[PDB]
């Protein structure tokens, strides 16, 4: 009766807030936007179509089957939209839910978006704000990463792939951006390193901060991993919209031609 | 092997290696359940797999695993074993171990504590043997404490003198003095290393027999007083005062002397009241005079040869004696049947001090079990690890025959057909010993290795005919590899035009000489011309098998290709010795003269 | 050289202690035909091993981790070397056999400043686009993204086998326990439970990430049969002029 409708509305409202209002406030205090605000700023207004909004993780170990550990969407917002009228597929990682760690559902949603994009021949833009792989998931998480990796290599040279790191990407969350065509970072809020400073101190025995180890300056001036760095999220998204206008939608299409004066 | 005879039902083998495997095999044949102790590193050994139950007894070192008497006691208590078999070494001759076993109801398979303690020290053993109307080595009875006393003893017993550490064993604390100053300084040094390792500081001064022969008599006695002397064994070939080649029937001994020595050994055993299997060792001089020297109150390492020549199972006999049953054989029933020779394959490098212990992991291991008249006692397998904690002995190879010549021929065949890859072994030394002219004749003493190889072992000094055979085999193998390199599957797009070459002209560098070789192939037969000499080599030319059997001019030879490189270097084990040859083509040999030496 | 030859010397080659290191060249020599191996770059980036060998007479390319050097960890040089070797073997229809024993990637600022991310992505890409038959055997360890990089089943791998000493996990047991039970702050039985349930090849086996847990002595045979049935492997991929490898 009305129970199904009220549950649908409750799940929609919960998915809109991610992992809670307190963690949203914590994210805002860090000078960062949420995944949905990033998607809204990147895409044309009123053009976002979201997929897999109600998908939840299927893990049962370490007390992850409790209702307090179930978040519809599972730390990723995936869908399609338009930039200046041209189709694009987008995923944005939600640092609010489990630190954006990749679970099975996370990888399943990303893989679905990538598969549909390669089916229709449209670019993929990925906003990376992941803390790594979900440890409670176990080897499943690893498998998920590998799946994404495969699709990246399958999509290389077929559709353009753009990565924008907007948070502390660590562990295995650093290899998908490396497999894409272009990689951009945000100053003072984005990081890229396989192992954190603590492990470096434990093994190598040297004192480095996160900014020195994997900051935007490090990866844009001497590492050679990232291509450009921007002041903040709004500036980065505006420049990403500007940069997207140059590229063609697929390798089947010629170089874009615009109106000239 | 009568199952009706009711022996024990559970026996713990408190040992490792090949002796544990042999005891387990005998018990399994008799039907007794076997339990084997092991260390952490020996968790995957052969004897633990062959046993029905296994119990870890500690870490890798022997002082905490196999000499850990307490853990062995809790292993016995947990497994509720009825008998214990120590094999040889470790706790085989430990009186306090015997007391611990006698504390409980579990029986110790071996001699009694009184017999072990009687023969635990050399001076008391010599005194008892003299009281037992047995010929003893001339010397002074007692303990020497000062250098002056030792040199005085050297005065009355002659300038050739030997200083020996009391008890101990293992060929240590035993050296020779030729002069009075040598006597005193050697005595002081012997006290020094006695304090260093043995700790007894008790020394014996006696006479050195010149050109002696080590002849052992295997005695077997029950608890009812019966005692048989079985037959003898010869163990003259030694280095570091340790046997490496043993020979069951003595070629130096006739029937009368053998019978006299056996009767003397039986008399000594009855005087000691020995109630197990043991050995009495004598040193026979050139004039067929024997003197008593030590008595091992345990199972001998080289026991399988007397088993082969007598058709007995010593482990079964000791088990039956421990159970309490009387001996089922009489002295007249003992007879010599054929001939037997045993070689100890060690993990040592024979080129350094006649064998220097080596370590490593066995990558390939194959025994010649299919060869006629071959028995292998080994506790290792492919993938086994030779560690520093235990005795670096790989295997014991026994060959029996109708006579000495057949046994030696089968021994040579087995040594040629025995594959070890991963470590260094002394197979070359064993083959050179068994094919030596003096050894074949029989004129061997305890210093055979010292005087046969005064400068140390150098390998096989191959003659001209053998050199030509080796060169022909190497050239044929090289040409066979080259021919196999040209066999591809059909491509159907770019067909392969096989290069039609009739004669291969090669330059073979061996030692420091260079030989010109012309090789021709007629299918499975190679005609090889080396420096004019013509030879024919035929074989199946299987290039993957570790052993390759070829026929050079009718003579059959088994060789191994240990290494091979594209530059022409090959290591070939031939006649037991590894030769490194370098084969180049004639054009390559000519062009190589312009290369600068590094 | 028979294709069903057993290799019993591999049954105990991997030590029980994870600290002890073995030599992977011994495994490679035991498995391949006639124990003949043509190694490429033998003196450079020695933590990885690449080379050519033969199985049942057919040319194969071998890539493996070397636990002797740097405990088998991956770095920039080894990644580049293995990536180019794999690319050549895939380009010329040569099957690939991989032996995996890797704890992860080498940490430090030297690796990060040198571009460890982009160089490590090269090997992952090379294994991912390969369309030749590929057979993977995990010997001791496969941790983190290194497990995915070293020719995992999810990269369109053909056959993946694990020895009874294999350990496929997201990371080490200690780090996982301290990252999961930080609130619980009770690592007394946490270590025991985690090592009993996750320090074994079973979690990957029950999800079908490895086809089988084979005895080491059968390894060669298990490979050869596979190379018999995968010789006719054909896959189809989307059209492109060329892809964009992270060079
Ligand atoms: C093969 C793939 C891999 O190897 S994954 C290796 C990832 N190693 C980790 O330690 C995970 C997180 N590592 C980190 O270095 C930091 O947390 C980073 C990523 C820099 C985040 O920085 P920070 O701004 O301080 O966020 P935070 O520490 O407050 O984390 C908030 C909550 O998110 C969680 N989180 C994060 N990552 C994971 C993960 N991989 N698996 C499970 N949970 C994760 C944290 O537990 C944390 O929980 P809480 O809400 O603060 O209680
Ligand atoms: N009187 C002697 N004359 C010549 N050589 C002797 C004499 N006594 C001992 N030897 C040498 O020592 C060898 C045997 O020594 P012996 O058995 O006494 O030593 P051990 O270390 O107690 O032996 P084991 O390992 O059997 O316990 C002989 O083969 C010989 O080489
Ligand atoms: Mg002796």
């Amino acid at each position: 009766a009305t129970s199904v409708n009220e549950r649908i509305e409750n799940k929609r409202r919960t998915a809109l807030l991610g992992g809670g209002q307190r963690r949203i406030d914590a994210q805002h205090k860090r000078g960062k936007l949420t995944a949905r605000e990033r998607i809204s700023l990147l895409l044309d207004p009123g053009s976002f179509v979201e997929s897999d909004m109600f998908v939840e993780h299927r893990c049962a170990d370490f007390g992850m089957a409790a209702d307090k550990n179930k978040f519809p969407g599972d730390s990723v917002v995936t869908g399609r939209g338009r930039i200046n009228g041209r189709l694009v597929y987008v995923f944005s990682q939600d640092f609010t839910v489990f630190g954006g760690s990749l679970s099975g559902a996370h990888a399943q949603k990303i893989c679905k978006i990538m598969d549909q994009a390669i089916t229709v021949g449209a670019p993929v833009i990925g906003l990376n704000d992941s803390g790594g792989a979900r440890i409670q998931e176990g080897v499943e998480s690893l498998a998920g990463y590998a799946d994404i990796f495969l699709r990246n290599v399958t999509a290389s040279g077929v559709i353009p792939q753009i990565s924008l790191i907007m948070g502390p990407c660590a562990g295995g969350a650093v290899y998908s951006p490396a497999l894409t065509d272009f990689t951009f970072m945000v100053k003072d809020t984005s990081y890229l390193f396989i192992t954190g400073p603590d492990v470096v101190k434990s093994v190598t025995n040297e004192d480095v901060t996160q900014e020195e180890l994997g900051g935007a300056k490090t990866h844009t001036t001497m590492s050679g991993v990232a291509h450009r760095a921007f002041e903040n999220d709004v500036d980065a998204l505006c420049n990403l919209r500007d940069f997207f206008n140059y590229l063609p939608l697929s390798s089947q299409d010629p170089a874009p031609v615009r109106e000239c004066h | 092997y009568d199952p009706n005879e009711k022996t024990f039902d559970k026996i713990l083998v408190a040992n490792r290696g090949e002796i544990a495997c042999r005891v387990i095999r005998t018990c399994k044949k008799m039907g007794i359940k076997t339990v084997a102790i092991h260390s952490d590193v020996d968790a995957s050994s052969v004897h633990v797999k062959m046993a029905d139950e296994a119990v870890c007894v500690g870490p890798a070192p022997t002082s905490k695993s196999y000499l850990n008497m307490d853990a062995i006691m809790e292993a016995i208590k947990k497994t509720r074993a009825q008998a214990v078999h120590p094999g040889y070494g470790f706790l085989s001759e430990n009186k306090e171990f015997a007391r611990c076993l006698a504390a409980e109801d579990v029986v110790f398979i071996g001699p009694d504590t009184h017999a072990i303690q009687a023969m635990g020290d050399k001076i008391e053993s010599k005194l008892l043997a003299k009281k037992a109307e047995v010929n003893t080595i001339p010397g002074f009875d007692g303990v020497v404490k000062d250098a002056e006393e030792a040199v005085r003893i050297a005065r009355e017993i002659g300038y050739p003198v030997m200083i020996k550490a009391s008890a101990g064993g293992g060929g240590k604390g035993m050296r020779i003095a030729w002069d009075d100053e040598e006597t005193r300084d050697g005595f002081r040094l012997s006290s020094q290393e006695a304090a260093s390792s043995f700790g007894d500081d008790r020394l014996l001064i006696e006479k050195f027999i010149d050109n002696p022969r080590h002849i052992e008599i295997q005695v077997l006695g029950d608890k009812h007083g019966n005692a048989l002397w079985l037959n003898e064994r010869e163990c003259s070939i030694q280095r570091r005062n340790q046997k490496v080649v043993e020979e069951a029937p003595s070629i130096f001994l006739d029937a009368e002397t053998r019978r006299a020595m056996g009767e003397q050994a039986v008399a000594l055993a009855r005087a000691v009241k020995y109630s197990s299997a043991g050995t009495v060792e004598f040193l026979v001089d050139s004039k067929k005079n024997f003197y008593f020297l030590e008595m091992n109150t345990r199972l001998q390492v080289e026991h399988p040869v007397t088993e082969c020549i007598t058709g007995l199972d010593l482990v079964q006999e000791m088990i039956r004696v421990a159970k309490g049953y009387p001996l089922r054989h009489k002295q007249a029933d003992i007879r010599i049947n054929g001939w037997a020779v045993e070689c100890r394959v060690y993990a040592e490098d024979p080129y350094k001090s006649f064998g220097l212990p080596s370590i490593g992991r066995l990558s390939q291991y194959q025994e010649p079990l299919h060869l006629p008249g071959v028995r292998v006692d080994s506790g290792i397998q492919p993938g086994s690890d030779i560690s520093i904690y235990y005795d670096p002995m790989i295997s014991k190879l026994i060959t029996y025959g109708s006579d000495r010549t057949e046994a030696l021929k089968r021994m040579a065949d087995a040594l040629d057909n025995y594959v070890i890859r991963g470590v260094t072994h002394n197979i070359a030394l064993l083959r050179e010993v068994i094919i030596n002219s003096r050894f074949v004749k029989g004129d061997i003493s305890t210093k055979f290795l010292s005087d046969v190889y005064p400068d140390g072992f150098k390998g096989h000094m191959l003659t001209k005919s053998e050199k030509n055979q080796l060169l022909a085999i190497a050239s044929s193998l090289f040409v066979a590899f080259q021919l196999r390199a040209q066999h591809f599957q059909e491509n159907s797009r770019m067909p392969v035009i096989k290069p039609d070459i009739a004669n291969w002209e090669l330059s073979v560098k061996l030692h420091d000489k260079v030989h010109t070789v012309v090789a021709s192939n007629n299918g499975s037969v190679f005609s090889v011309e080396v420096d004019g000499s013509k030879l024919n080599v035929t074989s199946t030319w299987n290039l993957a098998s570790p052993l390759l059997s070829v026929s050079v001019d009718g003579t059959q030879r088994t060789v191994q290709c240990l290494s091979r490189e594209a530059g022409g270097n090959m290591s070939i084990q031939f006649l037991g010795t590894v030769y490194k040859v370098n084969i180049l083509t004639r054009l390559a040999a000519e062009l190589n003269k312009f290369m600068l030496e590094k | 050289d028979p294709s069903d030859r057993l290799v019993p010397e591999l049954d105990t080659i991997v030590p029980l202690e994870s600290t002890k290191a073995y030599n992977m060249v011994d495994i490679i020599h035991s498995v391949v035909d006639e124990r003949e191996f043509f190694e490429i770059m033998p003196n450079y980036a020695k933590n990885i091993i690449v080379g050519f060998a033969r199985m049942n007479g057919r040319t194969v390319g071998i890539v493996g981790n070397q636990p002797k050097v740097a405990s088998g960890c991956l770095d920039i040089n080894s990644s580049v070397k293995g990536a180019r070797f794999v690319r050549f073997c895939d380009a010329f229809n040569i099957p690939l056999i991989t032996f995996v024993d890797v704890p992860g990637f080498l940490p430090g600022t030297a690796q990060e400043y040198g571009g460890i991310i982009r160089h490590g992505a090269k090997l992952l890409y090379a294994f991912a686009e390969a369309t030749v038959p590929k057979v993977t055997v995990i010997t001791r360890k496969a941790y983190g993204g290194a497990y995915d990089v070293m020719s995992s089943k999810h990269l369109c791998g053909d056959t993946n086998y694990a020895w009874p000493t294999a350990e496929i996990a997201v990371m080490g047991a200690k780090g996982a326990v301290e990252i999961i039970f930080k609130g619980h702050e009770n690592v007394e039985a946490a270590q025991a439970e985690y090592i009993e349930k996750f320090a074994n090849p079973f979690p990957a086996a029950v999800r079908g990430f490895v086809d089988d847990i084979i005895q080491p002595s059968s390894t060669r045979a298990r490979i050869c049969c596979d190379l018999d049935v995968l010789a006719s492997k054909k896959v189809q991929r989307p059209w492109r002029k060329h892809a964009n490898i992270p060079l």
